[PDB]
């Protein structure tokens, strides 16, 4: 019996209103410029490069990607935007890679391709950084994964930030010998040559397949094999799909061209015999009853003005249809049951500076969601956080830590999307990214940083003005300006949504439209894997 | 025409995300935003290039998945404004879809490698392309040339040096240590030479009589 | 996502070659032979034992599997040729007994009668091996198993071989003991007189079922209760339905004629409360693109003629759809992937001489498929084996271990079928008898042997010749041939499929014709046992 009407969330915002307006022509103006650079981006590494891997006969990446796929399927790009003006004079689109997960023969399944058009396919550490990324969410998710395999070999002037370090290259051979040894899938297809970085990844992996002539498999390369042993012979030698195939057996298939590698590859994934299963209740869904564009006038690219986070709740979840859960008591947070696309979730969300309430109200609420096994959303506009004599008087700090406690060792699958300015340690308490959420986005108005650039000038001021005055002469009433202009200056260039997605703090950055449709995309995928028993540790009352 | 090529493209989508439907129905979870055929990616706007055989000449459109549904293909520098639907009326599907302001209605009857459309005025021939390793084509061009399994004996040979090549003939047959295998001729061109005489043994994997290339 | 297209195996054999003519004409005269001597076997024992055992009322056993399955439904009978001239002079068709696997009650199970009409139904040595051989299929299997006992006694005049030793006569009872003890289901019904052989089964059994008149149960036989305690009375008054049901209580159930029983037998199995499940994917079976009787002049009856694997394959498989795996290495030998009847399988089957690659390959395929659980079925066509000095110096014996090694740890289901001319220690490599298989069937033409006949005799005549030239008298010239001709004769004799399937070393012999069909049973039958975890040994590099 399902028959009770249910009250629905969001009204009617006023367009007529100058504020609406003035919002709107903000979050016009942001989406514009994220998508222009974001077509600057997809053109890659330019049209010589694009010219000369034509001229090799190979297709561009982003081709064999969209024929891999099956096709008139959504696909989801993570991290565009990294290596987005990161280092100092050298252009790196998309971080030369392309990272995404897609629907291929029905299975969802995370494919990783080189890009050999930008910089040869040289690892840049920030390469590594994203591909990591990229295996562990698979890991968690528990998806098979793919790689089309056309890079050179690390960056050589940049040798300290990609080998040594535990987490830097190599640790993905170790990632892919633990996928593989739990039964998640490898499969490595090869369309271009491979020199020690490439050349372990078809060894490591449990299927093979290599175009017949630009593809060759071999540790060393010309160059070094010349340079070290004293001996010059071609990669085709060392590599060769039918080289290779015909005695070393590295290559487990043989392909001609690049599509008959795509089209051998959509055969495997159906042979990989596995079957997804859900284990959660899943009802109808329908779309909400309001437009998402709205948001724009409702948000706006101001960080001073506030906006109730139901009406976004209300532009969201299925049908507008929320149930409140203590909703008088705590009232600077939010907490809730919904559905979307027919899946359970349990929304969290900021309205205002958090308060020692509304953190027991969290906590209660992360346990009740753990204990009935349903996926857990995190809405986080934290303008300010917990500070004040009277609030760690009676431990407002204690109730932080029961936040922190709930969130660290909940188990049920989590993400998070900064819908506002993320500061203190709240972006700790609200699941950040140190919490291992499966995923998390900002929208292009966020800031994110330890603090407000004016709170750190006027503690800096402070301390400068304590130990000077120990030190006789005290910070003057001049260069209060001085000092405080570059901290300000500092804290705004780190803050930048850019600058943040530049490296892989963040998964993406979004446009608030799409919204609902990317956490769809999500949530399906982390289902795959199985839920567990969540343990809890010590509750500090 | 032109106009006319782009409905069979749209019918191949529409048979295509149909019978994408149908696989989810028996699925387990038939509620997953992947289940949509929007082919939407993420700050980008997803266009796949076919190519269709039209009589002499191929012809190649470009299919931009549009963001409210609406389809659009561009066929030398002229575009088009797609949209369509597929209902059936008894048996038979008729294909509905509106180019550029006109619509119209048509039976769309697809086989394994034909497009057909059939309407009042007239019927529309449109050939879909079959992948050339696929085609099997490309299993003759895995192998540059004969190679012998395992060493023996040459009885005999049925091809000499010049001799005329027929589809499943024998080059030879050779007996090896309580075996006797016949091999055949790999591809229909001409001999070049027959590399080993009789009597003689050649290796595993060796080259056992030459062909001119096809 | 499926629709991609497949390339499909298989071409058309040529007709009106005479090779074709011939090999067919060699086929036909085996199945001919094979199909009037399994006639002449279910004809039973005899017109009089048939006139006797109508007389007393009883049906025959075939009549009574007839109305006991699910009526028109097929049942897979084993090891007819049990028991063909194994004896020196006594007739025993089928071995005494009929064993098979049919559905009832919508539900699997494995049917086991006596058959009176043999001698009346005394267990020589084959008919216990016979009996323990199907009843471990059942356990393996995990399915109920149902007894028709119309049996006397263990044969008199060969009480060594039945009563003694460990895998004599009395393990059937502790089989029982353990099936009963892991839920599988026990049933007895009782048509016939017993003495101590079919006394302890129906109270080794759950259930009960004894027909009114021709129904006794009794540990001891009239006569023998008149020999031993010189006490004589009839074994009515020992057995009877009606006496044992109303103080004994060995019978659950009291029949009154044959058809009764039957009922009542269909009536438990339905209350028996079972429900079979699957854990592999299924996909929709269509059938293979070539008629299967071409076989015949594919194959013929000569073993020095090869055959391609891949046409017997597209005669088997569903739609002839094949994915080679790693086919230029190691062609010797042919793995790859396909569906039979909507079940996923692994094909391996042999071409040639077996050498390192090739025992390479078939490893690292068996640890793919035992992975991904996925049943595997073998087609040795074994002509020679891997002996030579090169070989032995780079240890193809001990790439033969890795064969081994990863066979006998599997887990997953096993089906194995002797295509060809089977010897040497291939055998023990390609899934023998001797590993467990859960099935084995060879086909009328197959020869099985250690060693063919030329080798053994060529090496006893070298082995004669050094020792007898270190005695002084070497191996003359002279009886050279005399020598070799025994040896030949026997290693034919012993050869013969007929032979062996005396014997239990196979389950039956099918034509070629009939092969898909025996698959897909077999298969079904086997996905009632759940899939287990397969755990390998040490991997010798
Ligand atoms: C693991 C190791 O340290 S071994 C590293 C040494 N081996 C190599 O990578 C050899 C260079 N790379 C190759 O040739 C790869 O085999 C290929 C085929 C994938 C690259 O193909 P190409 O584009 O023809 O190579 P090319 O040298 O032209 O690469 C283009 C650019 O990438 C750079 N580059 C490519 N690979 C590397 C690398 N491993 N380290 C540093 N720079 C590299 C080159 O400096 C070159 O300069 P440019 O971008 O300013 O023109
Ligand atoms: C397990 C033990 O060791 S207990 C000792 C064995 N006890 C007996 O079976 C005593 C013999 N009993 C019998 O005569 C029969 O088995 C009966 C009465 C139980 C039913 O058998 P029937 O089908 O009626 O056969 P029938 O009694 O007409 O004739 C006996 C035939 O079976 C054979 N037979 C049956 N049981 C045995 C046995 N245990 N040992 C040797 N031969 C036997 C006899 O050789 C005889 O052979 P035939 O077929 O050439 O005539
Ligand atoms: O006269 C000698 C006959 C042997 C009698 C054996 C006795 S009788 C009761 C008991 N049951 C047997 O099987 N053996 C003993
Ligand atoms: O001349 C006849 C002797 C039979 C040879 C059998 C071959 S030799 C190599 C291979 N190994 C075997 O055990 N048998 C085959």
């Amino acid at each position: 019996y399902h028959g009770d009407s249910v009250a629905s969330l969001g009204t009617q915002p006023d367009l007529g209103s100058a504020l609406y307006q003035e919002n709107y022509k903000q979050m016009k103006a942001l989406v514009n410029q994220l998508h222009e650079r974001v077509e600057h981006i997809k053109l890659g590494g330019g049209e010589k490069a694009r010219a000369l891997h034509i001229s090799r006969g190979k297709l561009l990446p982003r081709e064999r990607i969209d024929n891999l796929i099956d096709p008139g399927s959504p696909f989801l790009e993570l991290s565009q935007f990294a290596g987005y003006q990161l280092y100092d004079n050298e252009e790196v689109p998309g971080g030369g890679i392309i990272t995404g997960i897609g629907r291929v023969s029905g299975v969802e399944c995370m494919i990783i391709a080189n890009d050999a058009t930008v910089k040869g396919g040289a690892y840049y550490p920030v390469t590594v950084k994203k591909q990591l990324r990229a295996q562990e969410i698979a890991m968690q998710n528990r998806l098979p994964c793919i790689y089309l395999v056309d890079s050179g070999g690390a960056y050589l002037p940049r040798q300290a930030d990609v080998f040594p370090d535990r987490d830097h290259f190599g640790r993905t051979f170790y990632n892919q010998a633990i996928m593989s040894s739990k039964n998640i899938a490898q499969i490595a297809v090869v369309m271009g040559s491979c020199t020690a970085g490439g050349a372990y990844v078809p060894a490591m992996a449990d299927e093979n397949i290599i175009v017949r002539k630009q593809g060759t498999i071999f540790l060393a390369g010309p160059p070094l094999v010349k340079a070290a042993t004293g001996e010059e012979v071609s990669a085709e030698d060392l590599g060769g799909a039918d080289l290779h195939c015909r005695k070393s057996g590295v290559s487990d298939h043989w392909a001609l061209d690049d599509h008959h590698a795509l089209h051998l590859t959509r055969k495997v994934v159906r042979n990989l015999n596995y079957q997804k299963k859900l284990d959660v209740t899943i009802e109808p869904s329908e779309e909400p009853l309001f437009p998402a564009d709205e948001l724009y006038g409702i948000v706006g690219a101001n960080l001073k003005r506030s906006f109730d986070v139901r009406e976004v709740i209300a532009r969201i979840v299925d049908g507008s249809r929320f149930t409140e859960f203590k909703a008088f008591y705590g009232d600077t947070l939010v907490t809730g049951f919904a559905r979307i696309f027919g899946y359970p979730v349990g929304i969290v969300g900021n309205n205002g500076v958090l308060f020692s309430e509304s953190a027991k109200k969290g906590t209660h609420f992360v346990q009740l969601c753990c204990q009935r096994n349903i996926p857990l959303l995190f809405l986080q506009n934290i303008t300010g956080f917990m500070v004040g004599r009277e609030y760690e008087a009676e431990g407002i700090a204690k109730d932080g830590a029961k936040m922190v406690a709930a969130v660290a060792c909940a188990q049920v699958p989590k993400i998070t999307l900064i819908i506002g300015g993320s500061y203190g340690a709240g972006n700790y308490g609200m699941c950040g990214r140190a919490y291992s959420p499966r995923f998390l986005y900002i929208w292009p108005n966020a800031r994110i940083s330890v603090m407000g650039g004016e709170q750190a000038a006027n503690v800096l001021a402070t301390i400068t003005k304590d130990q000077r005055a120990r030190e006789g002469k005290q910070f003057s009433s001049a260069d209060e300006a001085a000092l405080k202009e570059p901290i300000i200056k500092k804290f705004e260039e780190e803050g930048n949504p850019y600058y943040s997605s530049a490296r892989v703090w963040d998964d993406g950055i979004i446009d608030p439209a799409d919204t609902r449709l990317v956490l769809g995309l999500s949530f399906s995928a982390a289902l795959n894997a199985p839920i567990e028993k969540t343990d809890f540790g010590i509750f500090r009352m | 025409a032109k106009e006319s090529l782009c409905q069979a493209a749209l019918g191949l989508i529409l048979k295509e995300k149909a019978m994408t439907d149908t696989f989810t129905l028996q699925a387990h979870d038939q509620f997953s935003p992947f289940s949509s055929s929007s082919g939407r990616r993420l700050n980008i706007s997803y266009t796949r290039n076919m190519t269709l055989k039209d009589g002499k000449n191929n012809v190649a459109i470009a299919v931009t998945y549009n963001h409210d549904g609406s389809y659009s293909m561009q066929i030398e520098d002229k575009t088009f404004q797609v949209l369509g639907n597929l209902y059936s009326e008894g048996d038979c599907t008729y294909l509905k879809c509106s180019v550029n302001g006109v619509a119209s209605k048509a039976k769309l009857i697809i086989l394994e490698n034909t497009i057909y459309l059939f309407s009042k005025e007239g019927s529309i021939e449109i050939d879909i392309p079959v992948p050339k390793y696929l085609s099997s084509v490309s299993s003759q061009e895995t192998q540059g040339g004969p190679l012998a399994p395992m060493t023996g004996t040459i009885e005999k040979v049925f091809v000499k040096a010049g001799d005329k090549v027929k589809a499943g003939d024998s080059l030879m047959v050779m007996i090896a240590m309580k075996m006797e295998h016949t091999i055949k001729s790999p591809k229909d061109g001409t001999v070049k030479k027959v590399f080993y005489r009789e009597g003689a043994q050649a290796n595993r994997h060796t080259p056992l009589v030459e062909f001119e290339e096809e």
